[PDB]
C-alpha cells in the first residue's frame, strides 16, 4: 500500500467528514429537524399526548399568578493587625422633605468569633421592597478588641465588589481583615474495491461523528443511510459487519425580488474499470493484457529509419563512416547513456553487441576513429579504448 | 468578507435543503412542494371546499398576493388538490388571475362574504376585491378595476384584519403612526371610494399588527414597534388613550393572534427572537416566552381544529410549531438536547426567508407557507407525532 | 524538345498490352469462382422510389434498421517519441582500396562536426550546430591508410611506440620507430568558447540568467558553474540545491544521493532523476467526459509524484505563432510555451499526456527543468491521483 | 476515328428525400450471366438496385442507420471466400466501416479505428479478404475480415499534411496509391516479406487460442512522393497498367508514371523525385470537391462527371491518348452536379449518381 491511495483516502474522508464535523454543531446549536419526531426514531421522546386531553387554556391565569402568590454567604477570615467580627447591613434611603438627615438603617446580623495575627448566611434579605426607597445597601463590619463599611448595591441594582476572597482595611472611632463573599459494530471502508481500513466500533451504538446514543441498529442504520449522504453503507452480520463506499453521484447544485419559472414536485402522498484504447493503432484495448507489454517503451522504428536517412542523405560521407554511424546510434539508441563514467563501459558492450558485425563488414578501424573521436571531448581514458580494441581482436581471432 | 459567508451559507443551505428531501419520507403524510412564477407574501385557505364522490382527493382554494418588479402585480385565487384518507396524484393549478395596483404586502378574505377580499398596496389607498364580479382571466392592458378602494393611511404597512361578527368592519394598520377602521357596509353600491370612517394614533413607532377581538366586536388588539402592545376600546370616545398597553417585549413587536376556541388568551411574536404568551384578564405578568427562533419573527397563527397549538416563523427559514399542553414538563436529556418540551415540530424545508404561512380551517393539522424565493409549499404532519 | 511522342506512343500501346494480359488472367481467376446472388425479403418506416421516365410504376420497400455503435472523438495523425525535436578533399573510406593521406584535422572533421556531447550522438534532432573545435583541444610499406592511422595515434600517444605496436598488432614497434624517425620536419543553454579569458559578463551564461554546466569549456575553478546536490536522501525537498534552481540532478556530480548507480534496477533513492533514467507512469488513452480524448493513469501516484514529461518539436516564437494560426481552421491547439527562445508544438509528434484538457480545478501542474541544459517539461502531480482518473492541468 | 458508342439515357430515377449522392459501385464480383445488382447511396440511406434491358430497375433492398446525422460517402462489393455469399462495405461520417451481409439483411461486422469520416473504401482484388480504408485522418488503414483484425496503417510522419481523399490498388495487387488535399501522391508497396508474413500471422490469428494483442505493422515510410504534379486538391487516383491517372479542380486528367520513361515502376527508390507527363486530358466545370471518375473490370474506357450534368467518356483501347476522340453526354434534365459513376464487368451498362438524388442510366446500341 503506497501513499498515494492512502493519501487520497484520507483526503476524499476528510472533506465529507469535515462538512459532518461543522454540520455536527450546526445541527446541535440549529436543529434543522427534531429527532423525536421521526418514525423510526421515537424513543428518545419520553411522554405522551395524556396531558391534552385534561388542559384548559383558559385556566393556565391562575397557575403563573400562584407562581406570583441573593444567597449571600459572607465567610470572614483572619485579620492582618500586629478578634470577633459582626456584618450589619446598612440601608441608606432617599431624603423625604421634613428630613434634612438622609434616613439611615443599620440592621446586624450576628457576631462570631474570627483569629487575627465563622461565616453568615443570608438568604435573599435585602428589603427593598421596589418601593424607590433604598437607594444604597451597603456591609458593614463592626469589630472590637476597627470599623468601615462598603458600598453593596449599585444605584442601578448592580452589584460593586466581586465575588470570592476578598480584604478590606478599617478605622476605629496595615491593619485590615479578610473576607470571603459569594452570591460491537465495525466499519469496513472500501474504495475501488481495496480494504483500505479495518476497524472495530469502540461504542456499541454512539455514532462516530453525529454522537447520537440510539438503542437501537435499524435506526442507526437508517440514519448512516438517509443522513451523511456522500456515503453509501452496506450490513450483513459477520462479526457487526459495515461495509462503506463513496458515492461519486452527489446532486451538488444551489437547489435554489427575482423571478423564476413555476414548477410542482411532490415526492410523497401515502408511503479502474473503463475501457481502453492503444496509442498508435487506437484499437480496443482487452484487459488480459494491460500491465504486460507496457506500450510507449521500447522506442518505435520510425525513429530509427529516420536517423538511418538523416545520416545516409549527408553527402561528403563514406560508407563505412555511416555504417558505424548508424551501429553507435543503435546501440545508445538501445541502451541510453546520460552518465560521461559509463561511457566507458558502453564501448565494452559494443563489442560484446555488435563485434561480430563489424568483423562481418570490415569496420575495425572507422571504430578506433570514433573511439579517438570521443576520447578528444576527454568522455574516455586510452587505456580503456586498448582494453576494448584488444578484446575485441582477442575474439575476432 | 460577507459575500463569500453569504455563499457557503447558501451552500450549506443546499445541502441540508437535499437531506430534508430525502428525508421527509418519515415525517409528513402530505408534502406538496409548488414554485410560482412571482413570489408571495401573502398565502390563506378559504373556507369552501368540494369533495367528488367518486373520486379520492378533495379541492381547496388559496388567496395568495404578488409581489413583482418591473411586471404587472396579479392576485392569484388558486386550487389544490389534497388527498383525504387514502392513495401519487395531485396538482397545483390557477384558477383567477386579477390585476393589482401594485405589489402586495397582506390580504385577507371576509369571514361573513367569502368572495370578497381586502388587500394592501404599496401607497396608501388599500383596497377591496370580489372575483365574482371580475372576469375568470387578467386585462393585458394593466389598468386593474378596483372594486371598493379605500383611504385613510398616508404611507405603506403590513396590518390588515376583517371584524367575524360585524360585517364591514375592516381594520388596517400602516407605519405613519395610524390605524385605519373602515365600515363597507354603509356605502352605496355607485360609491367606490369611500374614505375614513375613524383614524386611532396612540403608538409612537411603527405600527405593525392589528386583529379584532373574536367573540368581543367592542374592541381590538395592536403591537408596534415601539415595544409595545395596546388593546383598544371601540366603545370609547377617544382615540388617543387605549384600554390597555403594556411593555409586552424588548424589541419591536412584529405579530399577534388571537384564539379561535377561547377568547381572552393570545400569542405574539416579536423581533428580539421569541414568541410570547399573553391574556386578556391580567396583561401586566408575562406567562411564557418560547424562545427557540433565532431571527425576526414575522406571523403567528393558532390552528382552527386544536386550541393547544401555536405556531410561529420568521426570516430563520424554519417554521417553528409548538404545543401549549406539553410546557414546563419534564423529558429524557437527549430529548432536550433537540430543543425544549413544548416544541413540537421545526419543518426546515424551506431555502429562504418564511414570509407568511396560513392553516386550513376544515382539515387536521395541514399548512401553507409562501417564502420569498418563488416557493409555496403545503404538507400535514405525521399522526405519529400528535396522535 | 517534343522527341517523345512516338516513345510515349510505344509505351503507351506496351501497358495496354499488358494491362490487357494482366485483365485476362485476372478473368481466368475470377471464373473458377461461383458465388451466390442477393435475395430480398417479402415487403416502421417505409422508403419509395420514383421514375422521371414513365413506364416504370413507383417501387416500394420497408426499411431495415442497422444496429448502433460506439462513436469516438476526433483525431488526427500523429506518431509517439521520448526526446524532443527540432525542425529548421573527399577523404574515402579507411577500410577501402582508394584510400590516400591526411592529416589529423582534415581526417576527423565530419566525425568531430557531426558528433555531439550532450547526448553522444551524430546529427541529433536538437543541437543543430557545434559549438567550436577548441573544445576537444588538449595540453617497410606504409599506405595512405597507415599513414593516417600512425598520425592520430602518435597525435593521441605522442610518440609511445610500444602502445601503438600493442594497437595496431601487426606494425613492429621498431617499425613505426623507424617511420618516425623520418617524418618530423528564461533562455536556451547554449555552450560558449572562452578559455583563455574567465567568465564575466561577456560570456553568454550570465546574459541568459543561468548557470554554467560540465559542457562549457570554460575554467574548472569558475563559481558560475553549478555544482551537484550533496543529500543523502531522496532529495525531493526546497533544502537540496538543485531544488532552488529549476535545475534536476546531475549524473557525475550528485554522488550522494547516488545517481551513478546502475541503470538497469529502478529502485533508486534519487527520486528526482526520473527524467533522465525515464521511470514514467504507464499512461493509457481514452475518451474524456469533458472535451474529446484524454489520458488515464494506470498506478496510483503521490502529491508531487512524477507522472511524465511532455515531449514535442521545438520551434521559434513566430514559428509557433503561425502554426497556431493555421490551426486555427482545425482548432486543435495543443502548444506549450517553453521560454523565450525556444516553444514546444506536439500536434504532429508527442505523448499521451498531450491528450489532457483544460479545467478551473486541475490536478497535475507542469514544471520547466534544465536536465543537462536540455530545457524539458515535467508533468508532475499538484494532488493525490487515483487509477483510471481524468488528469488536468492548465496550459 | 469515330465515337464508335451509341449511348442513350434508358432510365433516370429521382429519390425521395432529396439529400446528395456520394457513391455508387457496381458487384463486378458476381458470376457471368445472374441479374445485375448495384447500390448507390446518400447521407444515411443506401439502396440497391437491379437493372434490366427495358430500363426496368427493380428495387432489391434499402437499408438505413439509426443515427440520422452519419454521411455516407462511397460503397464496395466483395465475396466470401468459404461461404461464397456477397458483402456490401460501407462507411461515413461517424468514423465506422459496416460490412453488410444482404442475403440475411443484418450488419453481421463492423470495424471502428478512425477518428474522423471515411472518403473511400477499396478491396484487394485477388485476394478478398484485405479492405483498404481512407480516412479525413491523416491516415490510411487495411483491414481483414476474414479473422477480423487490422493489418497496418499506410500513414504516419510521411504521411500527408491534410485530409486523404483517395487510393487505390493495382490490377495484380501489389503496390496502391494514395492522394489527398496535401498536393501529395504517394505509393505504396505489399509485396515485400513485411507485408506478407504480416498478413499470413493476421490470418493465423486468434484471440481465444493464445492471449497477446496484434503486432501491427506501422508504415512511416512510403517508397515515392511528390508535389509538383497538381497545385490544386486531387479528388481522385487510379492505376493503368503500371501508370498513374490522377484529377484535380485545375479541370485536367493527367496521365504519367514515376521517374523517367524508362525507369521500371518495381525499381523506385523513396529519394525519387522525377516524373514524366506522359498526356492529358482537357474538360471543364469540376471545380466542386469530391469529383470522381470509373473504369470498367477490362478498362477498355473512362467516364467522368462535371459539375452542370454534361458527362464525358473517353477511350482507352485507341493509341495517342491526348490526341483520342473524347464523347460527350447531355440532356435537358440534369441540372445538378454528378459526384461519381460506374459500369458492370463489361462495358454494356453505365450508371452515374447526382446531387439532386437524381440516378442516370445510360446503355450501348
Ligand atoms: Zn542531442
Ligand atoms: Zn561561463
Ligand atoms: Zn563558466
Ligand atoms: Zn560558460
Ligand atoms: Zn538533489
Ligand atoms: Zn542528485
Ligand atoms: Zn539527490
Amino acid at each position: 500500500h503506497v501513499q498515494a491511495d492512502h493519501e487520497l483516502f484520507l483526503q476524499a474522508f476528510e472533506k465529507p467528514t469535515q462538512i459532518y464535523r461543522f454540520l455536527r454543531t450546526r445541527n446541535l446549536i440549529a436543529p434543522i429537524f427534531l429527532h423525536r419526531t421521526l418514525t423510526y426514531m421515537s424513543h428518545r421522546n419520553s411522554r405522551t399526548n395524556i396531558k391534552r386531553k385534561t388542559f384548559k387554556v383558559d385556566d393556565m391565569l391562575s397557575k403563573v399568578e400562584k407562581m406570583k402568590g441573593a444567597h449571600l454567604q459572607l465567610t470572614f477570615t483572619g485579620f492582618f493587625h500586629k478578634v470577633t467580627l459582626e456584618v450589619l447591613l446598612v440601608k441608606v434611603c432617599h431624603k423625604k422633605r421634613k428630613d434634612v438627615s438622609c434616613p439611615i438603617r443599620q440592621v446586624p446580623t450576628g457576631k462570631k468569633q474570627v483569629p487575627l495575627n465563622s461565616l453568615a448566611v443570608s438568604s435573599n434579605e435585602f428589603e427593598p421592597s421596589n418601593s424607590h426607597m433604598v437607594k444604597s445597601y451597603s456591609l458593614l463590619f463592626r469589630v472590637t478588641r476597627f470599623v468601615a463599611q462598603m458600598t453593596v448595591f449599585d444605584k442601578n441594582r448592580r452589584l460593586q465588589l466581586l465575588d470570592g476572597e476578598y480584604e478590606v482595611a478599617m478605622q476605629e472611632m496595615g491593619p485590615t481583615l479578610q473576607f470571603t463573599l459569594r452570591w460491537r459494530i465495525f466499519y469496513q471502508f472500501l474504495y475501488n474495491n481495496n480494504t483500505r481500513q479495518q476497524t472495530e466500533a469502540r461504542d456499541d451504538l454512539h455514532c462516530p461523528w453525529c454522537t447520537l446514543n440510539c438503542r437501537k441498529l435499524y435506526s442507526l442504520l437508517k440514519h448512516l443511510k438517509l443522513c451523511h449522504s456522500r456515503f453509501i453503507f452496506n450490513y450483513v452480520y459477520h462479526p457487526a459487519r459495515i461495509d462503506v463506499s463513496i458515492n461519486e453521484c452527489y446532486d451538488g447544485s444551489y437547489a435554489g425580488p427575482v423571478k423564476r419559472t413555476p414548477i410542482t414536485h411532490i415526492l410523497v402522498c401515502r408511503p479502474h474499470n473503463r475501457l481502453y484504447f492503444h496509442s498508435d493503432t487506437c484499437l480496443p484495448l482487452r484487459p488480459q493484457e494491460m500491465e504486460v507489454d507496457s506500450e510507449d517503451e521500447k522506442d518505435p522504428e520510425w525513429l530509427r529509419e529516420k536517423t538511418i536517412t538523416q545520416i545516409e542523405e549527408f553527402s561528403d560521407v563514406n560508407e563505412g563512416e555511416k555504417e558505424v554511424m548508424k551501429l553507435w546510434n543503435l546501440h545508445v539508441m538501445k541502451h541510453g547513456f546520460i552518465a560521461d563514467n559509463q561511457m566507458n563501459h558502453a564501448c565494452m558492450l559494443f563489442v560484446e553487441n555488435y563485434g561480430q558485425k563489424i568483423i562481418k563488414k570490415n569496420l575495425c578501424r572507422n571504430f578506433m576513429l570514433h573511439l579517438v573521436s570521443m576520447h578528444d571531448f576527454n568522455l574516455i581514458s586510452i587505456m580503456s579504448i586498448d582494453k576494448a580494441v584488444t578484446k575485441l581482436r582477442e575474439m575476432q581471432q | 468578507e460577507a459575500a463569500f459567508d453569504d455563499a457557503v451559507e447558501e451552500r450549506v443551505i443546499n445541502e441540508e435543503y437535499k437531506i430534508w428531501k430525502k428525508n421527509t419520507p418519515f415525517l409528513y403524510d402530505l408534502v406538496m412542494t409548488h414554485a410560482l412564477e412571482w413570489p408571495s407574501l401573502t398565502a390563506q385557505w378559504l373556507p369552501d371546499v368540494t369533495r367528488p364522490e367518486g373520486k379520492d382527493f378533495s379541492i381547496h382554494r388559496l388567496v395568495l398576493g404578488t409581489h413583482t418588479s418591473d411586471e404587472q402585480n396579479h392576485l392569484v385565487i388558486a386550487s389544490v388538490q389534497l388527498p383525504n384518507d387514502d392513495a401519487v396524484s395531485g396538482k397545483i393549478e390557477i384558477e383567477i388571475k386579477i390585476n393589482h395596483e401594485g405589489e402586495v404586502n397582506r390580504a385577507r378574505y371576509m369571514p361573513q362574504n367569502p368572495c370578497i377580499i381586502a388587500t394592501k398596496t404599496p401607497s396608501s389607498d388599500v383596497l377591496v376585491f370580489d372575483y365574482t364580479k371580475h372576469p375568470s382571466k387578467p386585462d393585458p392592458s394593466g389598468e386593474c378595476n378596483p372594486d371598493l378602494r379605500l383611504r385613510g393611511h398616508q404611507k405603506e404597512g403590513y396590518g390588515l384584519s376583517w371584524n367575524p361578527n360585524l360585517s364591514g368592519h375592516l381594520l388596517s394598520a400602516s407605519d405613519d403612526h395610524t390605524i385605519c377602521l373602515w365600515d363597507i357596509s354603509a356605502v352605496p353600491k355607485e360609491g367606490k371610494v369611500v374614505d375614513a370612517k375613524t383614524i386611532f394614533t396612540g403608538h409612537t413607532a411603527v405600527v405593525e399588527d392589528v386583529s379584532w377581538h373574536l367573540l368581543h366586536e367592542s374592541l381590538f388588539g395592536s403591537v408596534a414597534d415601539d415595544q409595545k402592545l395596546m388593546i383598544w376600546d371601540t366603545r370609547s370616545n377617544n382615540t388617543s388613550k387605549p384600554s390597555h398597553s403594556v411593555d409586552a417585549h424588548t424589541a419591536e413587536v412584529n405579530c399577534l393572534s388571537f384564539n379561535p376556541y377561547s377568547e381572552f388568551i393570545l400569542a405574539t411574536g416579536s423581533a428580539d427572537k421569541t414568541v410570547a404568551l399573553w391574556d386578556l384578564r391580567n396583561l401586566k405578568l408575562k406567562l411564557h416566552s418560547f424562545e427557540s427562533h433565532k431571527d425576526e419573527i414575522f406571523q403567528v397563527q393558532w390552528s382552527p381544529h386544536n386550541e393547544t397549538i401555536l405556531a410561529s416563523s420568521g426570516t430563520d427559514r424554519r417554521l417553528n410549531v409548538w404545543d401549549l399542553s406539553k410546557i414546563g414538563e419534564e423529558q429524557s436529556p437527549e430529548d432536550a438536547e433537540d430543543g425544549p418540551p413544548e416544541l413540537l415540530f421545526i419543518h426546515g424545508g424551506h431555502t429562504a426567508k418564511i414570509s407568511d404561512f396560513s392553516w386550513n380551517p376544515n382539515e387536521p393539522w395541514v399548512i401553507c407557507s409562501v417564502s420569498e424565493d418563488n416557493i409555496m409549499q403545503v404538507w400535514q404532519m405525521a399522526e405519529n407525532i400528535y396522535n | 524538345r517534343l522527341q517523345a511522342n512516338m516513345g510515349a506512343k510505344a509505351l503507351y500501346v506496351a501497358n495496354f498490352a499488358k494491362v490487357q494480359e494482366k485483365t485476362q488472367i485476372l478473368n481466368e481467376e475470377w471464373k473458377k469462382l461461383r458465388v451466390q446472388p442477393v435475395q430480398s425479403m417479402k415487403p416502421l418506416k417505409k422508403c419509395t422510389i420514383e421514375s422521371i421516365f414513365p413506364g416504370f410504376a413507383s417501387q416500394h420497400m420497408l426499411m431495415r434498421s442497422l444496429n448502433t455503435v460506439a462513436l469516438v472523438p476526433i483525431m488526427y495523425s500523429w506518431s509517439p517519441l521520448q526526446q524532443n525535436f527540432m525542425v529548421e578533399q573527399c577523404t574515402p573510406n579507411i577500410d577501402g582500396p582508394n584510400a590516400k593521406s591526411v592529416q589529423r584535422e582534415q581526417s576527423l572533421h565530419s566525425f568531430h562536426t557531426l558528433f555531439c556531447r550532450r547526448c553522444f550522438k551524430y546529427d541529433c534532432f536538437l543541437h543543430p550546430f557545434h559549438a567550436t573545435p577548441n573544445v576537444y583541444k588538449r595540453k617497410v610499406e606504409w599506405t595512405g591508410a597507415e599513414e593516417s592511422l600512425f598520425r592520430v595515434f602518435h597525435g593521441t600517444y605522442f610518440n609511445n611506440f610500444c602502445s601503438i605496436a600493442r594497437l595496431l598488432g601487426t606494425k613492429t614497434c621498431k617499425q613505426v620507430f623507424q617511420f618516425a624517425v623520418k617524418e618530423s620536419l528564461v533562455y536556451n543553454y547554449q555552450p560558449c568558447d572562452h578559455p583563455d579569458r574567465p567568465c564575466d559578463s561577456t560570456c553568454p551564461c550570465i546574459m541568459t540568467q543561468n548557470f554554467c554546466e560540465k559542457f562549457c569549456q570554460c575554467n574548472p575553478d569558475c563559481q558560475n558553474r553549478f555544482p551537484g546536490c550533496r543529500c543523502k536522501t531522496q532529495c525531493n525537498t526546497k533544502q537540496c540545491p538543485c531544488y532552488l534552481a529549476v535545475r534536476e540532478c546531475d549524473p557525475d556530480l550528485c554522488l550522494t544521493c547516488g545517481a551513478s548507480e546502475h541503470w538497469d534496477c529502478k529502485v533508486v533513492s534519487c527520486k528526482n532523476c526520473s527524467i533522465q533514467r525515464g521511470l514514467k507512469k504507464h499512461l493509457l488513452l481514452a475518451p474524456s467526459d469533458v472535451a474529446g480524448w484524454g489520458t488515464f493513469i494506470k498506478e496510483s501516484v503521490q502529491k508531487n509524484e512524477f507522472i511524465s514529461e511532455y515531449c514535442g518539436e521545438l520551434i521559434s516564437q513566430d514559428e509557433a505563432d503561425r502554426r497556431g494560426k493555421v490551426y486555427d481552421k482545425y482548432m486543435s491547439s495543443f502548444l506549450f510555451n517553453l521560454n523565450n527562445d525556444f516553444v514546444v508544438d506536439a500536434t504532429r509528434k508527442g505523448n499521451k499526456i498531450r491528450f489532457a484538457n483544460h479545467s478551473v480545478n486541475p490536478n497535475c501542474y507542469a514544471k520547466v527543468v534544465m536536465v543537462n541544459g536540455d530545457h524539458r517539461i515535467g508533468i508532475f502531480a499538484k494532488r493525490a491521483i487515483q487509477a483510471g482518473e481524468e488528469l488536468f492541468f492548465d496550459y | 476515328k469515330k465515337c464508335k458508342y451509341s449511348f442513350k439515357c434508358v432510365n433516370s430515377l429521382k429519390e425521395d428525400h432529396n439529400q446528395p449522392l456520394f457513391g455508387v459501385q457496381f458487384n463486378w464480383h458476381s458470376k457471368e450471366g445472374d441479374p445485375l445488382v448495384f447500390a448507390t447511396v446518400g447521407s444515411n440511406r443506401v439502396t440497391l438496385y437491379e437493372c434490366h434491358s427495358q430500363g426496368e430497375i427493380r428495387l432489391l433492398q434499402s437499408y438505413v442507420d439509426a443515427d440520422a446525422d452519419e454521411n455516407f460517402y462511397t460503397c464496395a462489393w466483395t465475396y466470401d471466400s468459404n461461404t461464397s455469399h456477397p458483402l456490401l462495405a460501407v462507411a461515413g461520417s461517424r468514423g465506422i466501416i459496416r460490412i453488410i451481409n444482404p442475403i440475411t439483411m443484418q450488419c453481421i461486422k463492423h470495424y471502428v479505428g478512425h477518428g474522423n469520416a471515411i472518403n473511400e473504401l477499396k478491396f484487394h482484388p485477388r485476394d478478398p479478404n484485405l479492405l483498404l480504408s481512407v480516412s479525413k485522418d491523416h491516415a490510411l488503414r487495411l483491414w481483414n475480415i476474414q479473422t477480423d483484425t487490422l493489418v497496418a496503417i499506410f500513414g504516419g510522419v510521411e504521411g500527408h499534411r491534410d485530409e486523404v481523399l483517395s487510393a487505390d490498388y493495382d490490377l495484380l495487387g501489389e503496390k496502391i496509391m494514395s492522394c489527398g488535399m496535401d498536393h501529395s501522391l504517394k505509393l505504396w508497396r505489399i509485396n515485400s516479406k513485411r507485408m506478407m508474413n504480416a498478413i499470413k500471422e493476421s490470418y493465423d490469428y486468434n484471440p481465444n487460442k493464445t492471449n497477446r494483442p496484434f503486432i501491427s505493422q506501422k508504415i512511416h515510410f512510403p517508397d515515392f512522393s511528390t508535389r509538383d504534379i497538381h497545385r490544386n486538391y486531387v479528388d481522385c487516383v487510379r492505376w493503368l497498367g503500371d501508370l498513374i491517372l490522377s484529377k484535380s479542380c485545375e479541370n485536367a486528367i493527367v496521365c504519367w508514371k514515376p521517374g523517367k520513361m524508362e525507369d521500371d515502376i518495381d525499381k523506385i527508390k523513396p529519394s525519387e523525385s522525377n516524373v514524366t507527363i506522359l498526356g492529358r486530358f482537357d474538360y471543364s466545370q469540376c471545380d466542386i470537391w469530391y469529383m470522381r471518375f470509373s473504369m470498367d473490370f477490362w478498362q477498355k474506357m473512362l467516364a467522368l462527371g462535371n459539375q452542370v450534368g454534361k458527362l464525358y467518356v473517353w477511350d482507352l483501347e485507341v493509341e495517342d491518348p491526348h490526341k483520342a476522340k473524347c464523347t460527350t453526354l447531355t440532356h435537358h434534365k440534369c441540372g445538378a452536379a454528378i459526384r461519381q459513376t460506374s459500369f458492370s464487368r463489361d462495358s454494356s451498362i453505365l450508371i452515374a449518381v447526382c446531387d439532386d438524388a437524381s440516378i442516370w442510366r445510360w446503355d450501348r446500341l
